RNA sequence: AAAUUGAAGAGUUUGAUCAUGGCUCAGAUUGAACGCUGGCGGCAGGCCUAACACAUGCAAGUCGAACGGUAACAGGAAGAAGCUUGCUUCUUUGCUGACGAGUGGCGGACGGGUGAGUAAUGUCUGGGAAACUGCCUGAUGGAGGGGGAUAACUACUGGAAACGGUAGCUAAUACCGCAUAACGUCGCAAGACCAAAGAGGGGGACCUUCGGGCCUCUUGCCAUCGGAUGUGCCCAGAUGGGAUUAGCUAGUAGGUGGGGUAACGGCUCACCUAGGCGACGAUCCCUAGCUGGUCUGAGAGGAUGACCAGCCACACUGGAACUGAGACACGGUCCAGACUCCUACGGGAGGCAGCAGUGGGGAAUAUUGCACAAUGGGCGCAAGCCUGAUGCAGCCAUGCCGCGUGUAUGAAGAAGGCCUUCGGGUUGUAAAGUACUUUCAGCGGGGAGGAAGGGAGUAAAGUUAAUACCUUUGCUCAUUGACGUUACCCGCAGAAGAAGCACCGGCUAACUCCGUGCCAGCAGCCGCGGUAAUACGGAGGGUGCAAGCGUUAAUCGGAAUUACUGGGCGUAAAGCGCACGCAGGCGGUUUGUUAAGUCAGAUGUGAAAUCCCCGGGCUCAACCUGGGAACUGCAUCUGAUACUGG
């Protein structure tokens, strides 16, 4: 029912907060090769409960802060 | 927007008969006929392989008496519809108004059914069409005019026209003064002497 | 001014600008009261200017001065902030 | 309001309108919503100067549209007729 | 069933050939300019530069059914007229029709214009949660009883004028309390608290202070939860160029709380951490409104954003806010600055990037016109009033399309022009003459359609006390066109009023003569011109186009000459001097799982218009128009597991 998106994380030295790399794989749109780009999100979470090199699974909701919207769900691979 | 000039020129420059004049006599005792117009006549016009589409093109235009605007647009239909296009570009040359008066005979030339028909005297089914390059469509009933029954110049083109080649898709009734366009006509009954696919590798460029 | 329709709005405008701002400072005093007694752990006397303030702001709502949910926000702010003396 | 009213096309002094179900703010050929149908006064005999989707104009009229005074007699024409 | 059917090359390097590589032309096209020329009509298009400055009118008003009132019009009942025995005073009297000024309600936030800024605050596509929403509409309830000033006016006064000042009197749907109060706000709760307004049309007899309470309906007000509609907000994709810009950021990135707008939020403060963006191009510099589409192209692509339409931004430049549902407001408000105009020198007034219009710049782009008669829009119960939006007019060949300037006979192959082997050929059946026809312009005559409604009645029925007033429903009556001497047919006369332009060495269709003689000159490339020039200049003939024809500016094609579809690197321009190597690209082989790429289906969306296919209407076409395929995308749920990723 609800529209998550999994992602890698890079960035969580900042309090109560992870930032998290999600990679989609686009065609590009005149030589037909099959490029990979990265998206770069802010994750709001309570209970600070990531860390860099982990997949995460996050979800959209209301703009806890200036740029941030999305709140995670899961840890799955918890580790490196 | 017409070709107002002498007729037997352009009929001598295109080197055939074009049926421009009626038929009273022919066209050989009225002029020369293979010599080409100007000084230079008896240097015969031995020309390049574009020269002979462009004397293709212009057979064909000078026959009716179209100018080069309106003839691409024949042009244009004709590569638009479906089927062929040197049978569907003989079609629609076929279908104006100005040329199936002609082809019926209520007219001596291809330059007098645009008379009678641009003088407001030719009514296709019961309303007067005033412009000559109508698309006359299957089944109408072309008929004359009561005030150009009474013409001598029409009678003396239906007893002119009665004596050449009658078509097949047309139906004429003679006393009556009144026509019907049967069906679309076909290749083989537009004479073969227009080479025809040199119209289409002109504008094909 | 260039339309008789611009000059009367432009002083049907003064005359409400001098009623929207008195109506509307009164409101403002009437919370500066209840901020007031708000850090002095009045609560028998905060209290009461608070049930001062109920009706002059739910009225100054209602003739449309400001909406209903800043008739709201203040109703439970101060409602917080008393009741955690 | 949101409103049933007509919108002129065609060429010079030869009209056609079509209706539209539109907000009365906006302009006569602008913006609109659901194209319910024409009238072409101009029309020929056995060719049709009206059609109408009686089932939209009154669906968007549940809803609360007032309809304008040329649509109401259109529509007082095509159901009687 | 159909929605596609689509691709052309030539000249030029050398004495000569093949190859590579540029340069130039053929075709389509325009918000177009200029030269020569000009008959008509139909539909569209017309300041691309100076977002330069503006004279003159004009573009936003309405409501007496919200209220005091009479500034006039014109009727009234008075009655004092000269009394004519019937009337042509006028103070007075708002009592009626209406109504100048003013309070109030609603509208000026729509319609109309321009693209200066704006490389993501915008726009396009597809998803969301935390919000308000005038008029319109559905449901359930209310709609009591009091009040205070104040404009209009009156008196006096300041100022050149704009505009004021003072003191008295007057009302309501303007303004404020009390009561009332839930299905709403605040609250876990108990409980605490919150609104309002009338007017109009008719009335039987009961009250009837003479106005009315009383009965009736119509519309108006208040509160809550709902529906539509418009707007604010957020996130991931996409939307120019540059690295001879490689480092930017302190409210900056995140938290806990207070405050704040309608709502989330560094939105704004106070504290504690040290973070965020950047080689998938951050910051900075240059340039630009974007999209539906348009022109080209066989396609993939390349350039562009005018008219029509969706979005955003701007209103003399630089700011801020009030009124309000909605603006930080084109024809509103105050504050500075530049520039205009009045002044009595104290002080004032104005903003065409709204339609017209003048100056100026420029190669260059119109009339200071008619009408609300249609479709819209503001107010009004209605009639009506306003409407430079829109509907039509004027000018211009600026573009697309249609028609006309005669048709037929006519040989003595007339005269005159030119060529010439001095016979003749050629203009040329072309002209003349002989007969025939009258579209278009020209004068007459008749006459469609764009006109639905609104008005004054009458009939029933729905209402109620009511056979009233009213509302819808059937009819009968006189009715309403800016275009407009209209589209359009029928009469009169007579071939009469209607043909110009470029080129003729090759590419590229069309050949000869005279007049200059490396001069005067042509030119898009190759070349011509030095006394026989098919190239310069004239004439004769000729070819291509036609109410157009040419030349320049610009894009695309040809250019496979920036090549994904679609090219090269031993000598022609091109392999780093050679290596090791993190980021990046790619990965032998078998079974198993997962479903990201990929593949099939379905729903949702991709606005209308335009392009395309079948059809219908203006005498046909352009133009208009119905239905459908198209919009190659994007998201969601299902499925498939061969290949690729995990
Ligand atoms: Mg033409
Ligand atoms: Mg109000
Ligand atoms: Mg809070
Ligand atoms: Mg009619
Ligand atoms: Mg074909
Ligand atoms: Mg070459
Ligand atoms: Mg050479
Ligand atoms: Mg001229
Ligand atoms: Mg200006
Ligand atoms: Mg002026
Ligand atoms: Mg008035
Ligand atoms: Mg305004
Ligand atoms: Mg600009
Ligand atoms: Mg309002
Ligand atoms: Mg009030
Ligand atoms: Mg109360
Ligand atoms: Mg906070
Ligand atoms: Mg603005
Ligand atoms: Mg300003
Ligand atoms: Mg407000
Ligand atoms: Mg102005
Ligand atoms: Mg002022
Ligand atoms: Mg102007
Ligand atoms: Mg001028
Ligand atoms: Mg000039
Ligand atoms: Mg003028
Ligand atoms: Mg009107
Ligand atoms: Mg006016
Ligand atoms: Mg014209
Ligand atoms: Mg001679
Ligand atoms: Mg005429
Ligand atoms: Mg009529
Ligand atoms: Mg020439
Ligand atoms: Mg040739
Ligand atoms: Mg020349
Ligand atoms: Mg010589
Ligand atoms: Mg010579
Ligand atoms: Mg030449
Ligand atoms: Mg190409
Ligand atoms: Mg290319
Ligand atoms: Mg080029
Ligand atoms: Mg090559
Ligand atoms: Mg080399
Ligand atoms: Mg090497
Ligand atoms: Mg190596
Ligand atoms: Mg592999
Ligand atoms: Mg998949
Ligand atoms: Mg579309
Ligand atoms: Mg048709
Ligand atoms: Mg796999």
């Amino acid at each position: 029912k609800i529209r998550t998106l999994q992602g890698r994380v890079v960035s969580d030295k900042m309090e109560k907060s992870i930032v998290v790399a999600i990679e989609r794989f686009v065609k590009h749109p005149i030589y037909g090769k099959f490029i990979k780009r990265t998206t770069k999100l802010h994750v709001h979470d309570e209970n600070n409960e990531c860390g860099i090199g982990d997949v995460v699974e996050i979800r959209e909701c209301r703009p806890l802060s200036k740029t941030k919207s999305w709140t995670l769900v899961r840890v799955v691979e918890k580790a490196v | 927007a017409r070709y107002l000039g002498p007729k037997l020129k352009l009929s001598r420059r295109e080197g055939t008969d074009l049926f421009l004049k009626s038929g009273v006599r022919a066209i050989d005792t009225k002029c020369k006929i293979e010599q080409a117009p100007g000084q230079h006549g008896a240097r015969k016009p031995r020309l390049s392989d574009y020269g002979v589409q462009l004397r293709e093109k212009q057979k064909v235009r000078r026959i009716y008496g179209v100018l080069e605007r309106q003839f691409r647009n024949y042009y244009k239909e004709a590569a638009r519809l479906k089927g062929n296009t040197g049978e569907n570009l003989l079609a629609l040359l076929e279908g104006r108004l100005d040329n199936v008066v002609y082809r019926m005979g209520f007219g001596a030339t291809r330059a007098e059914a645009r008379q009678l028909v641009s003088h407001k005297a030719i009514m296709v089914n019961g309303r007067v069409v005033n412009i000559a390059s109508y698309q006359v469509s299957p089944n109408d009933v072309v008929s004359i005019r009561e005030k150009a029954k009474k013409q001598s110049r029409v009678k003396a083109a239906l007893e002119l026209a009665e004596q050449r080649e009658k078509p097949t898709w047309l139906e004429v009734d003679a006393g009556k003064m009144e026509g019907t366009f049967k069906r679309k006509p076909e290749r083989s009954d537009l004479s073969a002497d227009i080479n025809e696919h040199l119209i289409v590798e002109l504008y094909s460029k | 001014a260039n339309i008789k329709s611009a000059k009367k709005r432009a002083i049907q405008s003064e005359k409400a600008r001098k009623h929207n701002a008195s109506r509307r400072s009164m409101m403002r005093t009437f919370i500066k009261k209840v901020y007031a007694a708000i850090e002095a752990g009045d609560k028998a006397a905060a209290q009461k200017a608070f049930n001062e303030m109920q009706p002059i702001v739910d009225r100054q709502a209602a003739k449309g001065l400001i909406h209903k949910n800043k008739a709201a926000r203040h109703k439970a702010n101060l409602t917080a902030q008393i009741n955690k003396l | 309001m949101v409103t049933i009213r007509l919108a002129r096309h065609g060429a010079k002094k030869r009209p056609f309108y079509q209706v539209v179900v539109a907000d009365s703010r906006n302009a006569r050929n602008g913006r609109f919503i659901e194209r319910v149908g024409f009238f072409n006064p101009i029309a020929s005999e056995k060719e049709e100067g009206t059609r109408l989707d009686l089932d939209r104009i009154a669906h968007w009229v549940g809803q609360g549209a007032t309809i304008s005074d040329r649509v109401a007699a259109l529509i007082k024409e095509v159901n009687k007729a």
